[PDB]
């Protein structure tokens, strides 16, 4: 199914998964699109943090759900 | 003195050139020293006279004098929350 | 229900829900209206296009087309995106 992913930076990103899959999963196909690594990946649905030992069916994300994406913001 | 930069060029913002507090704004980056009037020049940035400010300091330098920016957003009101 | 939860983004959105299921014109768009109302000044990510578009997008109608404009403009006053 197609999911919609939407940055802070006013661009929303789909991806074709499947109901069953880990969170971890998601964002190395994020990293395949992109290049960034998962451990710089955020995403939250709905106000509430994913953890990528959890599946989409746990956080009931569905066909076409839009997500959130903030990135690991580390200085200095 | 330094620190009626921001409040008191709002009085400048608007007639004189939008451009101009935000050269002045520009001010406020330079003097980078230290973070006590630091803070308090940036306070007044998001909820109290107007926002819009909120991508101008994501700068090279993000660890906390430029981390700032999201704890003037929403943690100090966060802080006006735990008011 | 936006003014009781003011200035908030923690759980503004989770109060709303619990009354937004009603299948009503007017129940709905008189909760979605107020969820612009909690995220006043926070400006962070609860809905740029999210909540209150699929609340605009559903109309055809009476206030589903009326009260999803204002509470983004209200939510966003102090933002000058263009998009």
């Amino acid at each position: 199914m197609q999911i919609f992913v939407k940055t802070l930076t006013g661009k929303t990103i789909t991806l074709e998964v499947e109901p069953s899959d880990t969170i971890e999963n998601v964002k190395a196909k994020i990293q395949d699109k992109e290049g960034i690594p998962p451990d710089q990946q955020r995403l939250i649905f709905a106000g509430k943090q994913l953890e990528d030992g959890r599946t989409l069916s746990d956080y009931n994300i569905q066909r076409e759900s839009t997500l959130h994406l903030v990135l690991r913001l580390r200085g200095g | 003195l330094r620190c009626a930069l921001g409040v008191f060029r709002k009085f400048s913002r608007f007639p004189e050139a939008l451009r101009l507090a935000l050269m002045l704004n520009d001010m406020e980056l330079v003097e980078d020293i230290f973070t006590s009037c630091k803070d308090v020049v940036v306070q007044k940035q998001m909820a109290f006279m107007l926002g819009r400010h909120g991508v101008f300091l994501e700068l090279s330098e993000d660890v906390e004098e430029y981390e700032d920016l999201t704890e003037i957003m929403s943690n100090v009101q966060l802080n006006s929350n735990f008011l | 229900l936006g003014m009781i939860l003011l200035w908030d983004v923690d759980g503004g959105l989770t109060q709303i829900d619990k009354y937004l299921y009603s299948s009503e014109d007017y129940i709905k768009s008189g909760a979605l209206l107020a969820c612009g109302i909690v995220n006043s000044g926070v400006r962070n990510e609860c809905d740029p296009a999210l909540a209150l578009l699929s609340d605009y997008v559903l109309h055809n109608s009476n206030t589903m087309r009326l009260g999803s404009i204002f509470g983004l403009g209200l939510a966003y006053a102090g933002s000058n995106r263009e998009d």
